[PDB]
Order: C-alpha cells, then structure tokens, then sequence
C-alpha cells in the first residue's frame, strides 16, 4: 500500500538471477540489473542483493527472487525500498558462518574452493538469510555467516577472505530458526490483536509521532484475556515480530 | 570529467562505480564511445590514468577491452558499474 | 524524600529487613527535616494478629519500634500511603504510630471536569467542543 511498493511477482529464476524490474522500477529507483539493492524484507530480511533488471523481455511489475524471498520469508510485493547499500563494508577478517549443512554434501575442501569462487566475483545476491544459489563440490555449500552488522555480503575488497568460523553449523538450528513463529500465525483476531499490535508498533515506530499527538503516549497495553486457545501463540508470534528483549 | 554530454544525443546516468564503491554518476551521450568515458575518468581521476583501466563489472566480469565501443553499446544506463584500476 | 516501596526491605537474610528500616529511618533523620515517604505501606502488616509469620511478626515490632518510638520522629515526617484502610494495622492504626490518617475518596463530576481539563491541557483533542460538557 505504498509507492514504493512495485507489484514484485516471481522472478524467471528463484534466485536473484532473473529478476525482472520494471521500466519504472528502474526510472523511479536507480533499479539497475546489477546495482546492489536494500530492499525490504519481513521478519527482519535485509536484502542488498543485485536484482536484475528484466524489463527488455517483459517491461511487466517487479520480478523477485522465489527462492531466496522464501528463504527471507520476503514480501512478494512489499514496499521494498531498494537503495545502494555501499555504506555497509565488510571486514577483512570477518566471522563466516561455515554450515554442516552447506558441508553434508560438499566433497574435501569446497568450502575453500567456493570461497575463491565467492571471495572474487561471488555471482551470486549479496545478501543474508535467503536461498542463495551456491555451488561447490558438487553440492549446494551455504556456508554463509547468517549475517554481519556491516555487509552481511562481501562489500570488502574481493581478497578481504573473512575468517571461516571453524564450527560448522549443523542443519537443525537452521531448520528450528527457519521454522520461526511469524505475524502471519497471528491471524483471526484482525481488529482487536491487529489493533494492540498497532499500538505497540506506532510506539515503536512513530514515538515520535505519539508525542506530538500533544497527548502522551499510552504507558503500556495490557493483553487480551484468551480463554485457553493457547495465548503462546499470539506471544511468540509478537515476541519474533518485535525488536524487543 | 571529459565525457561528451549532450541533452539531443541519448544520454545516460551511467553510475561508474569506483574501486572502493565510489558510483561516479555520468551522464555521457550515446555518442561517445568508450574512449570518451575513459577520457572522462582519466580527467576526473588521475588514479585510473597512470593504471591499467579498463571498466569491468562485478557480475559478470567484463574488462572494458575494447575503448572504441559507443555509449550506446556499452548499456550501462543507470547502471552502478564498477571500476577498477589495473 | 526517602521513599519506601513496600516490598523492598525484606530480604533472605536475618533481621535484614528491619536493619533496612533501622538504616533508612537514621539516614532520614541525619539528612534533613525529611518526610517518611512510606509508599504502598498497604501491606506491611495484618495488625500483628493474623501474623502467623514470625518474619512478619518481627517486621511489624520493628516498625511500631521505629514510628511508635519515644523521641523518635523529630521534624520526620511518615507518608504513609494505604490501598486498603481494613488491612491497616492495629496499633498503627492509632495516633503515635500514625497520629493523622486521610481517606482518599472519588471525584465530584465538577471535580471530574476540573481534572480532566487539566489532564487534557496537554492537547487538543476537540477545538469545538468543551471538555466540561463531556464531563
């Protein structure tokens, strides 16, 4: 519901590969076919990948990666603000994140192969948290670090190998973090969660404007009494969809 | 920043991106060749003039070889392209 | 303004709670004519008779010590606050231990309208309309 929100569909590929954006994409947004983009993701997906753009085969609405929107939990249709993310820069000798996973089913030391493959010219989005397509000893080696502060990516120079975590990341945890509870789980009660949800949001993300309401902001809301649906649920929910300790 | 602009010819906010991300947004006319966008950096930057320069960008890797290539071929319209001091 | 939460001076050691009480009440004393801003006092003791808790028991006996106490409150004043003017005290209660005692009550619909006005004077939320109507 916002200007900055192009119809993204499906991209031609699942990955970021064959993304398609749109002739006003790329005219309204500096939306290249190989400009590193911060588009919007839910449940905290930061996206600064390179999406392509596609609009000489089909000048049609925005183009995302289905895979990698997927692995994010992304918004095919989002208001995805995608600008330069040439602020983020990586250290020289970052933590990456090496999986298990990624290994169960790499062959000797791919990691280090896909590395040379990824440290120059990694050919793939450079991003965090969504379904790369990477390849190494014939297998699919998301040996990635879950993500970083500063550049999630390689936005260092190409040479600059981030120091490999020598843990490998076993696929349960990824699995259990993947298996996240969103705000989708949160449906049903659309206007009175919906409403408490709004309420602590606008707190969050217009205090601000709360202040300048010339009203004071309310202190708190107290919660829905559930009669024993499970209110764990709606607290779990809100707890991943907030920024909150 | 000798780069033929030109509001008749088809210009191009072509975003050259530097060796260190710096996007040096030229709007060259579809005219100039290749030549011309080198002059242009060799102008705004002695950095890529005293070195092999030649534009390649991060995906894919393509060396701007051939300098006699027109703006117009190069497709590189607000496009943040990286370049790259050899 | 040595302010005193009601759950605060209990404590897992020994007679640790009334050495709280002890210390506080001397470092008011010591530090100015200051007033005792005993804060949701409410519950602090069930008049010493459903006390069944010695704890409790020896809370209640320091704290009539400390306020029912010869030449103990000079130029020290108790804010006593209470919830619940049935769960008071026996002994506190009575003057000495609390020699004054105030009853909060509800607000008139005047008084409503003079409070709500004067909450309200942080904005404006109607232009038109007169809060004292609504109140």
């Amino acid at each position: 519901n916002r200007p900055n929100r192009l119809i993204v569909d499906e991209a031609i590929n699942e990955d970021n590969s064959v993304v398609s954006l749109s002739q006003p994409k790329m005219d309204e947004l500096q939306l290249f076919r190989g400009d590193t983009v911060l588009l919007k993701g839910k449940k905290r997906r930061e996206a600064v990948c390179i999406v392509l753009s596609d609009d000489t085969c089909s000048d049609e609405k925005i183009r995302m990666n289905r895979v990698v929107r997927n692995n994010l939990r992304v918004r095919l249709g989002d208001v995805i603000s995608i600008q330069p993310c040439p602020d983020v820069k990586y250290g020289k000798r970052i933590h990456v994140l090496p999986i298990d996973d990624t290994v169960e089913g790499i062959t000797g030391n791919l990691f280090e192969v896909y590395l040379k493959p990824y440290f120059l010219e990694a050919y793939r989005p450079i991003r965090k948290g969504d379904i790369f397509l990477v390849r190494g000893g014939m297998r699919a080696v998301e040996f990635k670090v879950v993500e970083t502060d500063p550049s999630p990516y390689c936005i260092v120079a190409p040479d600059t190998v981030i120091h490999c975590e020598g843990e490998p990341i076993k696929r349960e945890d990824e699995e259990e973090s993947l298996n996240e509870v969103g705000y989708d789980d949160i449906g049903g009660c659309r206007k009175q969660l919906a409403q408490i949800k709004e309420m602590v949001e606008l707190p969050l993300r217009h205090p601000a404007l709360f202040k300048a309401i010339g009203v004071k902001p309310p202190r708190g809301i107290l919660l829905y009494g559930p009669p024993g649906t499970g209110k764990t649920l709606i607290a779990r929910a809100v707890a991943n969809e907030t920024g909150a300790f | 920043a000798v780069v033929l602009i030109d509001d008749s010819v088809p210009t191009t906010k072509i975003q050259i991106r530097l060796a260190d991300g710096s996007r040096l947004i030229q709007r060259f006319n579809s005219t100039h060749r290749i030549l011309d966008v080198r002059n242009f950096i060799v102008q705004s930057r002695p950095e890529f003039a005293a070195l092999d320069f030649i534009l390649v960008t991060s995906f894919p890797n393509k060396e701007l070889t051939d300098e006699s290539l027109t703006l117009l071929e190069a497709d590189i319209l607000n496009t943040v392209l990286l370049q790259q001091l050899k | 303004f040595f302010l005193i939460n009601g759950p605060e001076i209990m404590s897992k050691l020994a007679g640790e709670s009334e050495s709280n009480l002890r210390k506080a009440f001397e470092e008011a004393e010591k530090n100015a004519p200051a007033i005792i801003f005993i804060d949701e006092l409410d519950a602090i003791a069930p008049k010493r008779e459903k006390t069944h808790g010695e704890v409790e028991r020896r809370i209640v006996s320091q704290l009539l010590t400390l306020m029912d106490g010869l030449k103990q409150r000079a130029h020290v004043i108790v804010m006593a606050a209470t919830n619940r003017p049935n769960s008071i005290d026996p002994a506190l209660r009575r003057f000495g231990r609390f020699d004054r005692e105030v009853d909060i009550g509800i607000p008139d619909a005047t008084g409503r309208l003079e409070i709500l006005q004067i909450h309200t004077k942080n904005m404006k939320l109607a232009d038109d309309v007169d809060l004292e109507q609504v109140a």
